[PDB]
């Protein structure tokens, strides 16, 4: 099962529920589809890549890579990550 | 191996994974389960290259090196309206602001 | 409180840096004080002569971002079995997306200028709360 996280500019992101429910904020907003009035698509796409990175490398001695953040999206990703705790 | 993909059409992006040995058609099945449209009504593309149903995602260039979790590879998606396919259209994401002087 | 045991019982260790950061090994001496050791470039190693019961933790040498050793926070060299050295496998944690952004932003803005970024006040206090061995040692206690 998948959920839909819609960014502030209309892009729809379809991620698995397990991935989205790792966020306490999104679990609350689901309890389906979730609109983020404040997160543009260049930030929500990074958020979703983080869900993938988290689920893949959580509890792994297979050396984990760095999660890359472009300097131009860092301040917005920070605000979104701060608002979602994830 | 798992390959990590963003299936993109218009303003839709599916984040999912698949095996390198999984086939293009099986990915069309995965899209079908999500977007509720049959494999025959879809075309998958690598960049601009239309992909063949019988080929594995590895043969189509999706590998653990290029379809990574924190940097997934994009698969273009096109739908057939009625007897005829739309052209591959992937709307770009929004543009970040100029880097502040502070950075 | 959180100190190395003075066992004087040698334990051979390999610090392995399976991270992309410059790793600062930190030994906790017998009074609990962090003692920094020579740094490890990414992917490099150092055979180190430690002792059973001793306490090591590992940090990014530049930012003091916390690293993991053998998938955990603290490394205590144990008895060498069959004479084979003990492996301290230093890896990147899965940082929260929040911590990671604080890392990237901390690294672009000189701390004098944190207050010139247009973000909520909670984030200035979060940015100014640098990762820190002293702070972490209290957390672990
Ligand atoms: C309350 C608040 O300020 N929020 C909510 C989440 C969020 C995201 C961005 N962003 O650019 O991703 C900017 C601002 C905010």
């Amino acid at each position: 099962m998948y959920v839909k996280l819609i960014s502030s500019d209309g892009h729809e992101f379809i991620v698995k529920r397990e991935h989205a429910l790792t966020s306490g904020t999104i679990k609350a907003m689901l309890s389906n589809e979730v609109n983020f009035r404040e997160i543009p698509s260049h930030v929500l796409s990074k958020v979703c890549m983080y869900f993938t990175y988290k689920v893949r490398y959580t509890n792994s001695s297979t050396e984990i890579p760095e999660f890359p953040i472009a300097p131009e999206i860092a301040l917005e990703l920070l605000m979104a990550a701060n608002f979602l705790d994830c | 191996m798992d390959v990590f993909l963003m299936i993109r059409r218009h303003k839709t992006t599916i984040f999912t994974d698949a095996k390198e040995s999984s086939t293009v058609f099986e990915l069309k099945r995965i899209v079908e389960g999500i977007l509720k449209r049959p494999p025959d009504e879809q075309r998958l593309y690598k960049d601009d290259q239309l992909l063949d149903d019988g080929k594995t995602l590895g043969e189509c260039g999706f590998t653990s090196q290029t379809a990574r979790p924190q940097a997934p590879a994009t698969v273009g998606l096109a739908f057939r309206a009625d007897d005829t396919f739309e052209a591959l259209c992937i709307e770009p994401f929004s543009s970040p602001p100029e880097l502040p002087d502070v950075m | 409180v959180l100190r190395s045991v003075n066992s004087r019982e040698p334990s051979q260790v390999i610090f392995c840096n399976r991270s992309p950061r410059v790793v600062l090994p930190v030994w906790l001496n017998f009074d609990g004080e962090p003692q920094p050791y020579p740094t490890l470039p990414p992917g490099t190693g150092r055979r180190i002569h430690s002792y059973r019961g001793h306490l090591w933790l590992f940090r990014d040498a530049g930012t003091h971002d916390g690293l993991l050793v053998n998938q955990t926070e603290l490394f205590v060299p144990s008895l060498n079995v069959d004479g084979q050295p003990i492996f301290a496998n230093i890896t990147l944690p899965v940082y929260t997306l929040k911590e990671r952004c604080l890392q990237v932003v901390r690294s672009l803005v000189k701390p004098e200028n944190y207050r010139r970024l247009d973000i909520v006040r909670s984030l200035y206090e979060d940015l100014e709360d640098h990762p820190n061995v002293q702070k972490d040692l209290e957390r672990l206690t």
